[PDB]
């Protein structure tokens, strides 16, 4: 099981170094790049013990891979908007035990980081469906991607829809996270969305309540 | 480099039934040591990819029998039998032959299910947001099938355009339905200039179009 420390915002022409830590093994690694709404692309291969590093045709002058023995490192340079993408490190053992990291988003923009505002999408029950009632959180006006929403600190997951973020004409992002819930349970039980925007060091716990 | 071709979109399948995805290639696909290094991977929505089959036809850890890979020469096929609703995702083919390792354009697998009418909800702007200069009004269309749905914002019975933005979830892994949210953004003043805010939804699963609405101040 391997995690990679991501969420990078850099200006067109800068350079980044992404980490990739390992919590089980370290032999055999591979890097890949996924444009935000596109197929996968292969970066390259690194031998943990000996820096024997093949690279793709377009990442030759861009990508550089290292390892410290228990992490891997990928350094990119001369980043344009076409490098804004998710970066995965995977260590396949040749047989049937391929592992992958959760990915690292690299946004290439001049825009400033902005923390999100978190507003309730309050249910009514009186003015809602009969069986279930929907409530939610609006996470508005943040940059860069991504934000993460949980409900009741990960305890509530059934019938949660966290939507994809949309980029507004203002150049800022905004997503909604809704959850449906039996209307009987309202008022008695507590519903709280946990918004986390790492690039701006913003964590918000917003208690969503019926309108009073 | 070698060009891999998936060339297959939806054509939605029913759970229980089977389906196959193709991968068209240009090269021999045979390492002079016995093996063929075509690999099939699944990427579930909002997740890192995972290994399905490694040597054209061998099964990785965990992948059940119903998955079988096999092709003819350079045209490879992944067959998924006993389709589950949780098989939604994008299926990519890659190869470990020519050193520039290339994926294909992937294939999005959409699962068929019974027509489901969306449950519609409308959310007025929070007072806190109204403290600032903007008012956001949210409309939720929950758990419908199929994908094609229609909605219209209506402020005091007047159509809106230009001022709305929509997001759509992926097909659910469990009930294989879609959800959709639309946000209508107005200045506080313009918001306070009207009474009835309404979202009107039209879907195959509805008898007549449904209209959810609220009135400023309740």
């Amino acid at each position: 099981q391997l995690l990679q420390s991501g969420a990078e915002l850099v200006r067109s022409g800068a350079s980044v170094k992404l980490s990739c830590t390992a919590s089980g093994f370290n032999i055999e690694m591979h890097w890949m790049k996924q444009r935000p709404e596109q197929g996968l692309e292969w970066i390259g291969w690194i031998d943990p013990v000996n820096g024997d590093t093949e690279y793709a045709p377009k990442f030759q002058g861009k990508a550089t891979m290292t390892a410290d023995t228990n992490t891997a490192y990928l350094h990119l340079n001369s980043l344009t908007s076409e490098d804004t993408a998710v970066y995965y490190c995977n260590f396949y053992d040749g047989y049937l035990f391929a592992f992958w990291g959760q990915g690292t988003l690299v946004t290439v923009s001049a825009a400033s980081t902005k923390g999100p505002s978190v507003f309730p999408l309050a249910p009514s029950s009186k003015s809602t469906s009969g069986g279930t009632a929907a409530l939610g959180c609006l996470v508005k006006d943040y940059f860069p991607e991504p934000v993460t929403v949980s409900w009741n600190s990960g305890a509530l997951t059934s019938g949660v829809h966290t939507f994809p973020a949309v980029l507004q004409s203002s150049g800022l992002y905004s997503l909604s996270s809704v959850v449906t819930v039996p209307s009987s349970s309202l008022g008695t039980q507590t519903y709280i969305c946990n918004v986390n925007h790492k690039p701006s060091n913003t964590k918000v716990d917003k208690r969503v309540e019926p309108k009073s | 480099d070698i060009v891999l071709t998936q060339a297959a979109p939806s054509v939605p399948v029913t759970p229980g039934e089977s389906v196959s995805i193709s991968c068209r290639s240009s090269k021999s696909l045979l390492h002079s040591d016995g093996n063929t290094y075509l690999y099939w991977l699944l990427q579930r929505p909002g997740q890192s990819p995972q290994l399905l089959i490694y040597r054209m036809s061998n099964l990785a850890s965990g992948v059940p029998d119903r998955f079988s890979g096999s092709g003819s020469g350079t045209v490879f096929t992944l067959r998924i039998s006993r389709l589950e609703a949780e098989d939604v995702g994008i299926y990519y083919c890659m190869q470990h032959l020519e050193y520039p390792f290339t994926f294909g354009g992937g294939t999005k697998l959409e699962i068929k299910r019974t027509v489901a009418a969306p449950s519609v909800f409308i959310f007025p702007p929070s007072d806190e947001q109204l403290k600032s200069g903007t008012a956001s009004v949210v409309c939720l269309l929950n758990n419908f099938y199929p994908r094609e749905a229609k909605y219209q914002w209506k402020v005091d019975n007047a159509l809106q355009s230009g001022n709305s933005q929509e997001s759509v979830t992926e097909q659910d892994s469990k009930d294989s339905t879609y959800s959709l949210s639309s946000t209508l953004t107005l200045s506080k003043a313009d918001y306070e200039k009207h009474k009835v805010y309404a979202c009107e939804v039209t879907h195959q699963g509805l008898s007549s179009p449904v209209t959810k609405s609220f009135n400023r101040g309740e």
